[PDB]
């Protein structure tokens, strides 16, 4: 091939000529070293240096390969494989046919299985039997002392879930691992293997070289930064990331926290602390539960929905199955150990069988799962986050017996849910209204009644920044949290240190959602909130122009704190201060005049109707009820 | 004349592709259609030849991928699968059928190449007639046995085989994976005998003007609705509304996708269910509605696994309610079934999907079905009671599931009884054909969309329903009702009408 | 960055037109950056709008074809990028 000849050349001019200093002359000099004998070369580099050789090598890679071995040969004998990296195309399974043979692409997929190492060999050196001459560099169409062995390895590959259509059986495809690429991958994992697709005797398998897993641009940088400088980011984040839900806003702000996670963290005994969030959600069949689960699926790219009765045991976690051509025994993977690093969703989880929950037990806590089936004996990691959605007994959530009585669930599987909501359903006029005309409104009026604070792609990057950031805790944050934790384990549904492990998870996320690299206070005592609450009303009714009954006792709270700590006032001179502490979120003098309003009606209400303040004899002096706590 | 254009568009595109109608080949030339039809495999080469030459003439500097290849379709010869006989062989025929399973890529070689094992002297072997031309003597060095086939540098061409409903189809190239299991396609091919048919070509409006001026004239008539109700099951006596509701749910309501909002694509098929006693019209009723309508499928109170004894392979089986999909499915005796199946029956009436998880096969299936359910009342007769589960026993979720929920009771009335007698003693044709067309033509031409006087109308009747106690899911099938009645009346909008006539026959159902 | 990602798809995919909704797939799956169709659609018409020369559309039937130049050097078209750009500030 005269062809590859030039290439060849082509190949040495690259070697030698790319640069103001040449990339790969260290490399080069490094394959001198016996352990290593492949060469990493950029595609980029390829094609930015020529680009006739860059689309040769492109079309021809099976046929030219050998000549950029001799060519690399050659240039490090002057002073081996060849591996490449970097192609900016990626393709899919289901793309691959015979008119791509001998093109040099690349293709991602998930490790479902591996095989052991193998010597091939690739030269042997023959003795004739009759006349005892030496046949030597002897290629293999697929004397040991003499002859050359390369390190083998097969890998078994499947489809990705993403790229799968549905109602099709995701194909797998066999791949070729040989010399450094050998034993780099593992089971598991999600993978791009960069090669070519050969003919064997026929059969179809993909041969392989190399294997894949501050730089932002300005803009997105510069957005990223400017929107974590929001003061109501919080909120802006809760109302966008469910435009088309009305109300049940706290169920909103647990998704977001277990969205965003804890740190895990593993002690000098070797034991890890897991850094992830349970949810539980049970409720009455009239409020939404299956409309988060399909938002957080469509949302995050790592989530796997499952039904609750259809799933097995074996289907959930892992499965013993004989290999047809190894005679021997496998194991293929669950649902829970696919959704790795990621988020698993459960719909009907009280159909389940104990056989089943029973199995869950060992993946919700230890994050791991253990097999010791059949001779076979393994541990897998399991690190979930686990969504689950029930339903009471009784589809009707029924007063006339307890709590305890109403929920037909475990202990251990009651104490492992970090946050615990259950929903009731109430006839009130006001949210029939609200959710008629969100229902008529989004059937009618389907894009122009969405507003978006920020676009999900904004929110999935700024998410994928935060998460790597790791925060301290800080000495003020300590005694919070002990005190805080002294006052709520002193009062069916038992407390125990789990639910402590889970608040300093929530403090966590709570730091790593505003970008604070020490935890604060304040985050505890908004997580005190959400982890009393329990059962919750969908919305809560106004109060007499209205106001939120949590707001109201969020004004009342400040009020009675600020008279409390003064004790060791005037009218006027507590308003002016009011509005001086809230002068970060007024922004006009319209706001400035209700908020007297409010004030004012706030303050003339709790004197004359709640008694918590007394009037003492223009501007009054006000003083607490002594039996305000 | 057509084709020209259809070669300058070829021009344009560079597909080296012709399709060619064979209506039009037998008006311009009987004598060559018949040739055509006798021996295609000698006329297609002279067609191509010909098409070649043309196209060259016209464009003589066309860069191509393949020469023009010309892919005749629609012959005359429709014949049934069941039709074939020995006397057709090598003959053009179209069929049409249903695709169960498609193989995997299967490569065969079209070009051998050969190489010297001494100077290394490479050659091309044409594949004919299944037999290898292999050299056996050397271009340059004149060695005997001293060629060596290498498979890589090879040319393969792929063809899969697809099992059609049965009858063995084999595509080759361009036609390989054009086709998806559970499609209805008219295939094209040469019948050989070895028995398959080798594809050439697969195809995947159908009312005159006069058939619409007429859907139109009889659409204009403001009781077309009830005189439909009445033509619907004329053995079927006094149960209008049950007929209005069979009506409705045959309209059904219209498609809408919420890509753009992040939430699932949200049902819009309506199920109704049926309770009473047995011996009634249950069972004709049944049967009525899965004869008239087409894909529809009766069950008795899913999909399963099987083995390839080929590669030894899981391969899925599609169970009933999948292969009826965009149909409707009826069930007998909804009580007397067993409990595993009715908890996965909530999958599929919700999100219209189905997910499996077992034995390591994880995958999702469209089930867009209509459910029309018969059930028995648990003491076989109606004990004086006040919910429907104190005599049916169901659980709420099934219940709040469905769309319309009617009861069959057998009245003590003896004017009823003798209308009964007098009904099956005696014991229209105009419509139900034209129905089932028209019924094609609303679903495929027209769909309905909401306005704001529906709009406040729905949410005063939903404020006023739930002061009975109701769901919001109740609230969406009154959407989708009141869609189906604008569906009736083939009107784009949804009016005043549509939403009292879907909340009175609510409130009738209710009543009752 | 978009520019170089679809002259290194026109040179994989062997063929002188691609359809729009085929090419907008390709690039968003092979982009570094999440984005919808539509941001595609509506960047590759203003590729076609600053720069005709290069990458030229043409409407068939009910679709249009994607057409471009792979001759063209790089760094020439991305000089004239950069250019357009500080024209556009
Ligand atoms: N706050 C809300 N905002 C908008 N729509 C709502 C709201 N609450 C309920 N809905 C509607 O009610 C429907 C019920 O949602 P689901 O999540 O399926 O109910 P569910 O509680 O999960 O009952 P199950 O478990 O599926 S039987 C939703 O699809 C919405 O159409
Ligand atoms: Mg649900
Ligand atoms: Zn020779």
């Amino acid at each position: 091939d005269e062809v590859a000849e030039k290439c060849q050349k082509l190949f040495l001019d690259f070697l030698e000529e790319f640069q103001g200093e040449i990339k790969y002359l260290q490399l080069a000099e490094e394959l001198i070293r016996p352990e290593r004998n492949t060469l990493v070369v950029s595609f980029v580099d390829l094609e930015q240096f020529n680009q006739q050789l860059s689309t040769t090598i492109q079309e021809e890679f099976y046929r030219v390969y050998p000549y950029l071995c001799r060519a690399l040969k050659t240039f490090v004998k002057d002073r081996f494989y060849v591996a490449f990296q970097d192609l900016p195309t990626r393709h899919k399974i289901r793309e691959l046919t015979s008119s791509r043979i001998g093109l040099l692409t690349r293709i991602s997929g998930q490790v479902v299985r591996t095989h052991p190492v193998h010597p091939e060999l690739v030269s042997g050196t023959f003795l004739c039997l009759d006349c005892q001459t030496v046949i030597r560099d002897v290629e293999q169409q697929f004397d040991t002392n003499k002859s050359r062995f390369v390190d083998f390895q097969k890998v078994r590959i499947q489809e990705t879930q993403a790229e799968l259509p549905r109602g099709s059986i995701p194909r797998s495809l066999e791949v070729i691992l040989r010399a450094e690429a050998v034993e780099s991958a593992q089971a598991g994992d999600k993978c791009d293997f960069t090669g070519t697709l050969i003919v064997v005797p026929y059969r179809l398998v993909f041969l392989a070289c190399c294997v894949a897993p501050n730089q932002m641009t300005v803009k997105e940088w510069e957005k990223v930064f400017e929107m974590s400088q929001d003061k109501n980011l919080y909120h802006n984040l809760c109302t966008s990331l469910f435009p088309t839900i009305h109300g049940n806003d706290e169920v909103k702000r647990g998704v977001l926290l277990m969205l965003f996670g804890g740190v895990p963290k593993t002690t000098g005994e070797g034991t890890s602390l897991r850094g992830d969030i349970n949810v539980c959600i049970v409720g009455d069949p009239s409020t939404a539960k299956s409309q988060f689960l399909k938002h957080v699926e469509e949302f995050s790219p790592r989530a796997v929905y499952t039904s609750g009765k259809a799933s097995s045991a074996a289907g959930l976690t892992a499965a013993v199955v004989r290999d047809e051509e190894s005679h021997e025994f496998v194991i293929e993977a669950g649902a829970l150990m696919l959704a790795d690093n990621g988020v698993c969703c459960i719909d009907e989880f009280d159909k389940m069988d104990v056989r089943d929950q029973v199995a869950i037990h060992e993946a919700m806590e230890q994050q791991t799962i253990s097999i010791t089936k059949a001779g076979v004996k393994a541990t897998l990691n399991a690190r979930t986050s686990i969504l689950a959605a029930a339903n009471p007994i009784s589809g009707h959530y029924d007063r006339s017996k307890s709590l305890k009585q109403n929920i037909n669930l475990s202990a251990p599987i009651m104490s492992r849910f970090d946050l615990f909501f259950i929903l009731v359903d109430e006839c009130n006029e006001v949210t029939d209204y609200a959710i008629a005309r969100r229902i008529v409104d989004l059937h009618s009026r389907i894009e122009e009644s969405i507003d978006r604070v920020y676009s999900l792609d904004d929110i999935r990057r700024y998410l994928l920044f935060a998460r790597q950031f790791k925060p301290k805790i800080s000495k003020e944050s300590e005694d919070f949290i002990v005190e805080q934790y002294k006052h709520l384990r002193q009062r069916s549904w038992r407390i125990t240190v789990r639910q402590l492990e889970s608040m300093i998870r929530l403090s966590e996320a709570m730091a790593r959602m505003h970008c604070c690299d020490e935890v604060q206070p304040k985050h505890v005592k908004e997580a005190f909130r959400l982890l009393n609450k329990s059962i919750i009303r969908v919305e809560t009714p106004d109060v007499n122009l209205r106001l939120g009954f949590s707001e109201y006792c969020r004004i009342s709270n400040l009020i009675v704190l600020h008279l409390r700590k003064v004790e060791e006032l005037k009218r006027s001179e507590l308003v002016n201060w009011y509005l001086k502490e809230i002068e970060s979120e007024i922004d006009s003098e319209e706001e400035l005049i209700n908020k007297k309003r409010i004030i004012e009606k706030v303050i003339h209400r709790l004197t004359h109707y709640d008694h918590v303040l007394i009037e003492l004899t223009e501007d009054p002096y006000l003083v607490v009820n002594p039996n305000y706590l | 004349p057509l084709y020209m254009q259809r070669l300058g568009e070829i021009n344009v595109i560079g597909e080296p592709f012709l399709n060619v109608n064979c209506e039009h080949i037998k008006s311009f030339d009987k004598n060559l259609y018949r040739q055509l039809i006798s021996y295609p495999q000698e006329v297609i080469p002279t067609f191509d030849m010909a098409v070649n030459e043309i196209f060259f003439d016209r464009y003589p500097d066309s860069i191509l991928e393949h020469q023009i290849q010309v892919r005749p379709f629609n012959a005359l010869k429709t014949k049934n699968m069941r039709n074939l006989n020995p006397e057709d062989i090598d003959q053009l025929i179209t069929i049409s059928g249903m695709v169960i399973r498609t193989s995997q890529l299967i490569p065969e070689m079209q070009e051998a190449f050969f190489q010297c094992q001494v100077c290394a002297h490479t050659t091309r072997v044409e594949m004919d007639r299944g037999r290898i031309a292999e050299p056996s003597v050397c271009g340059r060095c004149h060695t005997t046995h001293s060629m060596a086939l290498i498979h890589n540098r090879s040319l393969f061409s792929d063809k899969q085989m697809i099992k059609l409903q049965t009858v063995i189809l084999f595509a080759h190239n361009d036609l390989v994976d054009k086709v998806q299991p559970g499609d209805r396609v008219n295939v094209t091919g040469i019948y050989r005998a070895v028995t398959h048919i080798d594809v050439i070509h697969y195809r995947k409006k159908l009312f005159s003007e006069k058939r619409v001026e007429l859907l139109k004239e009889l659409s204009r008539k403001p009781d077309i609705y009830e005189r439909l109700a009445s033509a619907l099951a004329p053995s079927i006596y006094e149960h209008e509304d049950i007929k209005k509701g069979i009506l409705l749910q045959l309209f059904g309501g219209t498609r809408k996708d919420f890509s753009h909002t992040g939430r699932g694509k949200f049902r819009a098929e309506i199920n109704i269910l049926l309770c009473g006693d047995p011996g009634t019209s249950k069972s004709q009723l049944l049967q009525y509605v899965y004869n008239l309508v087409p894909r529809g499928q009766y069950t008795s109170g899913t999909a399963y696994v099987m083995k390839d004894p080929e590669t030894r392979q899981l391969v899925l089986q599609t169970g009933a309610l999948v292969l009826s999909d965009n149909g409707i499915c009826c069930i007998d005796e909804f009580d007397k079934m067993n409990e595993s199946t009715r908890s996965v029956l909530h999958e599929v009436m919700e999100q219209q999907t189905l997910s499996i998880a077992k034995a390591g096969i994880i995958c999702q299936l469209n089930a867009r079905t209509s459910v029309l359910a018969a059930a028995n009342p648990i003491e076989s007769q109606w004990n004086p009671k006040k919910t429907t589960i104190e005599n049916i026993q169901l659980p709420h979720t099934l219940l709040s599931r469905f769309d319309l929920i009617f009861l069959m009771l057998d009245p003590q009335d003896e004017a009823y009884d003798r209308r009964l007698a007098h009904h099956l003693v005696a014991l229209e044709l105009l419509d139900m054909a034209v129905l089932k067309d028209y019924i094609a033509y609303a679903h495929s031409t027209i769909m309905p969309r909401l306005s704001e006087e529906a709009s406040q109308a729905l949410i005063e009747a939903y404020v006023d329903m739930r002061k009975i106690g109701a769901y919001p899911r109740q609230l969406e099938s009154l959407i989708r009702l009141a869609e189906a009645h604008a569906k009736v009346r083939l009107s784009n909008k949804v009016e005043a009408i549509d939403v009292e006539e879907a909340k009175r026959l609510h409130r009738e159902a209710l009543k009752q | 960055e978009l520019a170089r990602v679809l002259r290194s798809v026109f040179v994989s995919e062997r063929k002188p037109a691609l359809s729009m909704e085929v090419a907008c797939a390709r690039m968003v799956g092979s982009c570094c950056t999440i984005m919808s169709p539509g941001e595609m659609e509506k960047h590759l018409l203003l590729l076609s709008e600053l720069l005709p020369d290069w990458l030229s559309l043409h409407r068939i039937r009910t679709d249009t074809y994607v057409k471009l130049d792979k001759a063209a050097d790089l760094a020439h078209i991305t000089a004239r990028l950069a250019h357009q750009t500080r024209a556009e500030e």
